[PDB]
């Protein structure tokens, strides 16, 4: 897993984004990158032992819609380490750091049954107190708990579920 | 002897409360999936926003 | 319907991926078909991104990358109970005698936890095994584990088929017998053994000898075990044979070092200590029944303190060791009295009566042992009558220590004997403390009690 | 009378009623790797090292790497039936364990789960598994003995409150036969016990407990077990969890002792999760650190001063002082005293006591072999009596057993050698005692003014323990108030010493 | 003593039996603040206390 | 301005911006909870990250918290106002008294004195003990090592030498115990302070409940101190309660700081970071430290790499050793292992070196006869082999000697024994005038007048 | 899996220019300090056995 050499990537990427002003072009830019490392025809020359230069150079040919100058300077400092595979952690990494600096969040909030879009208001008003970020609710629907809701945040769950109150009392006897 | 019988009466008795415990959970949770309406279930959720 | 395939495959050590949510738990089984016949994986590790790493119970050529793996939900299943009695199966509980399925009604994972500490029973009892040598000078704990440490020639199989028939026929229990990583000649020839004997019917048998890949050696010990498991809850009092616990041990390392984790004290697997209390904490009395175990080991290098030694013998309870030479003067069972220790000789578990004429028979032979060195170098005569005494009693204490098996009558054409242990007590207190002075040391010799040792000098 | 269901039910419906009903906001990881008992977690951005972590089922982990994206843990159970994908959520609690004097007589996991069938401890809150032992300046000389039963121990190598003491011999040699002969004599001197037993055999430790019910000690000690079966991770932080409950007595200014089984099979256990991390293994593959691991465990048995306790108890106690005493247990292969785990933790107490297998099957038991047992403490620990009729009496027996190993074939100032080694010899057969037979200090005072002043040169080998079966009972007769003076005081005086002859004489001319 | 406890586990046992249908509705309606009827559940702290 | 980005045991990694990263030994510190901790910075990782030692417990350390760069190394107090106290690694005051009113901190990270600045000093020191300045002498500002596995003598030996000399001596002293028992430090706190020569002396400890940071960095403490002394003019004594703890804390965190592996799993630095330490240790032409070090030996094995790059350091090495201890005889010195550079013809004179090699060559020679003793028996020996079997044994008994701190241990009372009155003994037991006595006749005696009258009493 | 010195900026660098603008091969910078070894980043025309000079008056031996 790639989590950990894709960190200095993302975070190079991200600032030289920055200071040209165009993230939201690298974003696509490395969104495409990531799509063609999942190609059948094309994960097969990755795993191949060919040199980093005969790599990039046919890697950089399947894509045109890389600005040309740094877009592709990226994708060759990747293939001289060996790590074209990590694209699509470098964007994942890429996108939370984003989501970082421009403080939004995205919280998921798990329903028995879908809320009153009253509620849901309240929940988001709530949160954006809990945190400093801009928040995007991506409600969903779940048969396990059957009432309450559970707000997950990140790795930070807030938990109302009456499942979970059921099974923290069994606990407790 | 006599300390013999008295880990029996503890143990007997430990063991008769685990029992009635795990019927009370299972059935607490069988009259709330039975009882349970979307009043109810509104009322949880906008209490706890409220401290949330 | 199948769900992983195979992504490595080297030597007997197959990674298999499966999608994210569906990943089998540790040991669950998994089975894959090998070109015409299917094999079976167990689970050992879960490494990140939903592969799972396993191992064979079988050979592993011909396997290709991407293969269909399915997904048994269960660690690997055996058939046991009754249905199980006189038959042999392999690893996976598949008959591998030609006599067809196992009409078994019920089967158990072999993967178990060792019984809680509220279910062992609340008592310390002994095994009577009903031969003389065993149950004076090294007794069996109901429950206990048994080292065997005989080398060869001297009649292991022969002490083995004594104690499969005497614990079925006396006690009413069963028997099973577990060959890890054995000789396939030995295996055959005791089969034949105990099919002559009528003893098969009383004993169920599974075999993962030397030929198998390390998967199957590994594993058989535990088939035997829940066998001996379900016999166990049957209420039944179990015997449980291991043909040899060191290459158990040899099995786990040979496993270990295909994971690829760091080698320990000698070459041993890190897991050692855990890999062996595991399957010996599982066999112990238990307020339903019990599980006894008579295990034959071998030391290597003759180094009892080796690591693999070392950890058994934290294990065992009794020792009994076989010996060349009182086999050469043709006295059998060939147990050495000296040798042979248990941890059960105490007043306080096994009562002073019994200790003390334990000791005492030990004493006499163990002064017997340098009286017979003076003979060689300066004769007979140079003895005082004191020490002429000591070896006529030395002898017919030695000669009181054989006994007739049911078993042996091919051999010895004397129907067998079951001696019960007050007998053997009252014997061999009799023959130390000058009683039955009076007559000749062949009226001991295989006879059976001392109520008839009396009767064959009647007329000898 | 005593299964009243009202009382069950009142039991329950209190927990019903103290109930919070209150969501609660944690923190989150999924379980990303499993093998051989370790986890790998990923998330947890607020996983604090040393932390329990709470996995499905009811059983913990503990983290003991951060790494820059996943935490590293170690599963405190059966493990196998864990998965990857599982979500598992950060407790605040650096690992815990449940104390209190609610917990005596109570066979415990070594989580505090009660693994004997009689229900939910109770317990004064909790306390942190990792400590550090107080410093310097907290503690205090030990000055107070604690009597075993047995006159070796008692008289050649004594114990005090406070001490540490290694029991080390080889296997099946009697040192669980001495230590919990050491727990069932404190059954009547306000010490409590604590027995803690790392990978023993399930069956045996269910005997000992056994043995401590009967003779009626359980009531006063605290039993934590980690089977030969339970995963590594139990058995390596066992003796923590022991030494947590025994220094809940020593900060609140009593006495305890407590007892780590086999501490050889706790180095065994974390070598295998050092090895499972691929840390580089040292001499005999034990890890780097695995001094530090016995070190840092065994440097909490201490005394400690009246103003530590003051200050830790805010107030309440004054003017007394805590302990707790404590005698590991080391398993030596083939008598070898020199290799890397024993003498490791030879080097962390403060004496040892090591029972030789030869001696211990010539019958003479216990076998501690003098010479190799010795008291960091010596004399100071010991009642005044017992200070002055021992001596020197081990090095005696050390010169005496190189001096009869030389002679082997002869002597010289026959007479004098004679004489020598009719007392170094007799002093070996006295000091040989039955099971579960503690005789006080009373009785061992005596029997020592006996050896050592010379009047056992009139007695032939076979006579002594009828001599001293003898001696014992003709005190309880003729002198029986004096037993009563030396018990409870320390009690020397030169009238001591004169009444001390007098007690010979009007025996030795009456046997 | 063991025949006294199981008598008296035996009688106990008949009188938890009461107790159970109690606890359960405790926790039911502990776990939701909204109190419930009876009616809707009568046959599963029926079933509760049979078994017991 | 840091952050917290691994937590391994011990070691910590902290992540600083490009152009703060701390320099190597800088301190860094923490608020560990309701805790202040201590981390200093072994190396320099690529990127801004920096990697650390705690010096305290590393548990509840957090990811992300925030560590504040002071920027200097670990200092402590130094000098007189040190005096008579107890410290921590850190300089801390440890004892319940107030703060230390110190006017100067130092470094405890320093070079070693150069080549052109060291002294060296022929005055004999006399100790007295029989073994130790028979067969390994040695000298004012020197240094001296006591060997020994676990269990042998070594403590009770040091403490001894600060008996003989630490209270006989004028100048101040310091004491470092270092990864050894808290009941032993508070036991020597006590007997100072309840003989008033505690105010002359200077204690630090990092005793064995520490974790690895206080035990790895508490002797560069005691040695900046003692260096504190000794150039301030003065002449010091340091003793250190057990040097092989110093680097066994080395290798605990060696592995973690991502070295490979040496020999038996030591640190591949085990002989530079031995070296850096015991080169400062050392007198000059302005001052002179004398100093006595315990060096365990782990598994009594003496070719161990820990004890072998040690012997190179030291002027005399005293060798302890269990088969002599568990003959009861004490102090358990090996005379045939022990050795001192001050043992030549032209320091200690001819008689004194020509009684020690004598004592030597007996001692030898008994050794060589043990096999056939052991197989064939004493009587096969030739008629004077016999002769060399006996004096060598009343030489092995004579060598043991009662100890005024080993009082509490067998009653009988401690000796003092000159060197003029010790090497005369061994002269006359090597010369034959006492083959008339018994063996026992010497064991644990002062003089030989003492072993001539114990023969009358047998 | 592990990084072998790209790190953030020296990536950034590479990411507007990877053709290296010609620069001095009689230079580099350190990188990495520990127990007597040092990183150097640079220095295209260092021979092995070389001599590399360091702030103050210090030297170092090329040897990887
Ligand atoms: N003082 C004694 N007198 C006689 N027998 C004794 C004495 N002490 C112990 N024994 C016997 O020694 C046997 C073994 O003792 P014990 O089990 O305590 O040793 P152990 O070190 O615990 O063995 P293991 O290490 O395998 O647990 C016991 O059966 C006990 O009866
Ligand atoms: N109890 C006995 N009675 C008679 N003969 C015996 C007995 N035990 C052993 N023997 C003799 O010794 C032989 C041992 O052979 P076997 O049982 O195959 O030993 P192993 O399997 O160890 O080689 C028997 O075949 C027989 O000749
Ligand atoms: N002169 C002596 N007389 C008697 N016993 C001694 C003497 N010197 C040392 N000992 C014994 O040596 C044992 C080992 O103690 P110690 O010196 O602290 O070992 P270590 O050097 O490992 O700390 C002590 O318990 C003590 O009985
Ligand atoms: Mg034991
Ligand atoms: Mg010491």
């Amino acid at each position: 897993e790639f989590i950990t050499v894709a960190r200095p990537y993302a975070k190079a990427a991200f600032d030289f984004a920055v200071e040209h002003q165009s993230v939201e072009r690298w974003q696509d830019m490395l969104a495409f990158a990531a799509e063609v490392t999942k190609n059948e025809q094309m994960a097969e020359l990755l795993s191949g032992a060919l040199a980093p230069e005969t790599l990039a150079e046919s890697f950089i040919a399947v894509a045109g819609e890389q600005l040309d100058e740094n877009g592709q300077n990226l994708i060759r400092v990747m293939a001289e380490n060996g790590r074209l595979n990590a694209l699509p952690d470098v964007l994942e990494q890429f996108i939370h750091l984003r989501a970082v600096s421009e403080a939004t969040a995205e919280v998921d909030v798990i329903s028995a049954a879908a809320l009153s879009e009253q509620q849901l208001a309240k929940i988001s008003a709530a949160m954006e107190k809990r945190l400093s970020r801009k928040v995007k609710l991506n409600a969903k629907i779940d048969k396990s708990v059957m009432a309450g809701v559970i707000i997950r945040a990140g790795d930070m769950v807030i938990d109302g579920s009456v499942r979970g109150r059921l099974e923290r009392l069994a606990d407790v006897l | 002897a006599q300390a013999e019988i008295e880990a029996e009466r503890k143990r007997a008795r430990e063991e008769l409360r685990k029992q009635v415990a795990i019927l009370a959970v299972a059935g607490a949770e069988k009259i709330i999936e039975r009882s349970v309406d979307e009043a109810a279930n509104s009322d949880i959720v906008d209490k706890l926003v409220a401290e949330l | 319907m199948a769900t992983g395939k195979i992504v490595q495959v080297i030597g007997a050590v197959v990674d298999v991926e499966f999608p994210q949510d569906a990943v089998p738990r540790v040991y669950d089984a998994l089975e894959v078909q090998n070109g015409n016949e299917r094999l079976v994986l167990e689970v050992q590790q879960q490494l990140g991104g939903g592969i799972v790493r396993t191992i064979a119970m079988g050979s592993s050529d011909g396997l290709r990358r991407g293969l269909d793996v399915k997904d048994l939900e269960h660690p690997i299943e055996v058939p046991v109970g009754k249905a199980t009695l006189g038959r042999i199966m392999n690893v996976l509980g598949e008959p591998v005698d030609m006599k067809g399925e196992i009409g078994e009604e019920e089967r158990w994972a072999i993967h178990r936890a060792a019984p809680s500490y509220e279910e062992l029973s609340n008592s310390q009892e002994l095994l009577e095994t009903g031969i003389k040598v065993i149950d004076l000078m090294a007794p069996f704990a109901k429950g206990g584990k048994v080292g065997l440490f005989g080398g060869a020639g001297v009649g292991k199989t022969v002490n083995m088929m004594e104690l499969i028939r005497n614990i079925a026929i006396e006690h009413s229990g069963y028997s099973v017998f577990a060959g890890v990583g054995e000789r396939t000649r030995e295996g055959n020839d005791f089969y034949h053994e105990m099919t002559d004997s009528n003893v098969i019917d009383k004993v169920s048998l599974v075999y993962g000898q030397m030929n198998e890949p390390p998967g199957n050696r590994l594993r058989v010990a535990l088939t035997g075990l829940t066998m001996a498991e379900k016999f166990r809850d049957e209420g039944r009092d179990v015997l449980l044979f291991v043909d040899n616990i060191y290459r158990y041990t040899l099995a786990g390392t040979e496993v270990s070092a295909l994971l690829g984790r760091m080698p320990s004290a000698v070459g041993y697997q890190p897991t050692l200590a855990e890999e062996m209390g595991v399957l010996q904490e599982r066999i112990t009395s238990t307020k339903t029944g019990s599980i006894t175990s008579v295990q034959a080991v071998y030391v290597p290098a003759d180094d009892l303190t080796d690591p693999s030694p070392a950890t058994t013998f934290a294990h065992l309870d009794a020792t009994v060791v076989l010996s060349r030479q009182i086999a050469s003067l043709g006295i059998y069972p060939a147990v050495d009295p000296l040798d042979s220790t248990s941890r059960q000789l105490d007043p306080l578990v096994v009562g002073q009566e019994h200790y003390d004429t334990a000791r005492g028979v030990q004493s006499i032979l163990q002064r017997y042992q340098e009286l017979k060195d003076i003979i060689a170098i300066l004769g007979m005569d140079e003895l005082s009558e004191e020490d002429k005494l000591v070896v006529a009693r030395a002898r017919k204490i030695q000669r009181f220590l054989s006994q007739p098996f049911f078993v042996a009558e091919v051999f010895t054409g004397s129907p067998g004997k079951y001696v019960s242990l007050k007998d053997t007590i009252r014997g061999f207190k009799g023959i130390m403390e000058g009683e039955y002075d009076h007559l000749p040391e062949q009226a001991f010799y295989m006879v059976g009690s001392i109520e008839e040792a009396v009767e064959k000098a009647k007329k000898l | 009378m005593q299964l009243n269901s009202t009382e069950i039910s009142e039991l329950i419906k209190q927990r019903i009623a103290q109930f919070n009903v209150v969501s609660e906001a944690h923190n989150e990881g999924t379980i990303v790797s499993v093998s051989d008992g370790v986890i790998r977690i990923h998330g947890l951005a607020d996983c604090m090292q040393g932390e329990m972590i709470s996995l499905p089922g009811n059983r913990y982990a503990i983290a003991l790497n951060l790494e820059r994206d996943s935490v590293g843990a170690v599963v405190m159970g059966p493990y196998a039936d864990l998965a990857e994908g599982m979500k598992v959520k950060c407790t605040g609690r650096i690992l815990e364990v449940p104390v209190g004097r609610g917990l005596l007589g109570r066979v415990v996991n070594t989580l505090g789960a009660p693994i004997d069938g009689k229900g939910p401890l109770d317990h004064d809150g909790f306390s942190a598994v990792e400590a550090i032992a107080p410093g310097v300046i907290e503690r205090q000389s030990v000055d107070q003995p604690v009597q075993t039963g047995y006159k070796a121990v008692d008289s050649m190598i004594p114990i005090g409150r406070g001490q540490r003491e290694l029991i080390i011999g080889d296997r099946q040699t009697g040192k669980t036969a001495l230590a919990i002969d050491a727990i069932i004599n404190q059954r009547d001197s306000g010490i409590k016990c604590i027995y803690v037993a790392i990978g023993q055999k399930a069956s045996t430790i269910s005997n000992v407990v056994r043995k401590l019910e009967e003779h009626g000690a359980l009531a006063n000690t605290i039993v934590v077990v980690a089977t030969a079966s339970e995963s590594a991770a139990l058995q390596y932080l066992a003796p923590y969890a022991g030494c947590a409950m025994g220094e809940y007595f020593r900060d609140r200014g009593e006495d305890a002792l407590i007892i780590y089984d086999d501490l050889s099979k706790q180095a065994v256990a974390y070598r295998q999760i050092s090895l499972l991390l691929r840390r580089p293994p040292g001499r005999e593959a034990f890890p780097g650190d695995v001094f530090y691991l016995h070190s840092r465990l065994l440097e909490r048995a201490a005394r400690v001063n009246a103003e530590y306790v003051e200050a830790f108890t805010k107030g309440e106690v004054k003017g007394k002082t805590g302990s707790l005493t404590a005698l590991p247990i080391i398993e030596t292969q083939a008598g070898d005293v020199s290799a890397f785990v024993p003498t490791n933790v030879i080097s962390i107490t403060d004496g040892q006591i090591f029972l030789e297998t030869n001696l211990f099957n010539a019958g003479i038991r216990p076998a501690v072999n003098p010479g190799i047992s010795v008291s960091r403490v010596g004399g100071a620990a010991q009642t005044k009596i017992m200070k002055k009729l021992s001596g020197g009496i081990r090095t005696a027996l050390a010169q005496y057993r190189e001096l009869a190993a030389f002679s082997q074939f002869a002597s010289d100032l026959d007479d004098a050698t004679r004489k020598q080694l009719d007392h170094g010899q007799k002093v070996t057969e006295l000091l040989k005692q039955k099971q579960y037979a503690p005789m006080s200090v009373a009785q061992q005072s005596l029997v020592l003014f006996a050896a050592e002043r010379g009047y056992l040169a009139d007695v032939e080998l076979s006579k002594i323990g009828s001599f001293e079966a003898a001696l014992l009972a003709y005190v309880d007769r003729d002198h029986a108030p004096l037993m009563q003076e030396i018990n409870q005081t320390g009690g020397y005086n030169d009238e001591i010493e004169g009444k001390l002859k007098g007690i010979l004489d009007s025996f030795k001319a009456t046997q």
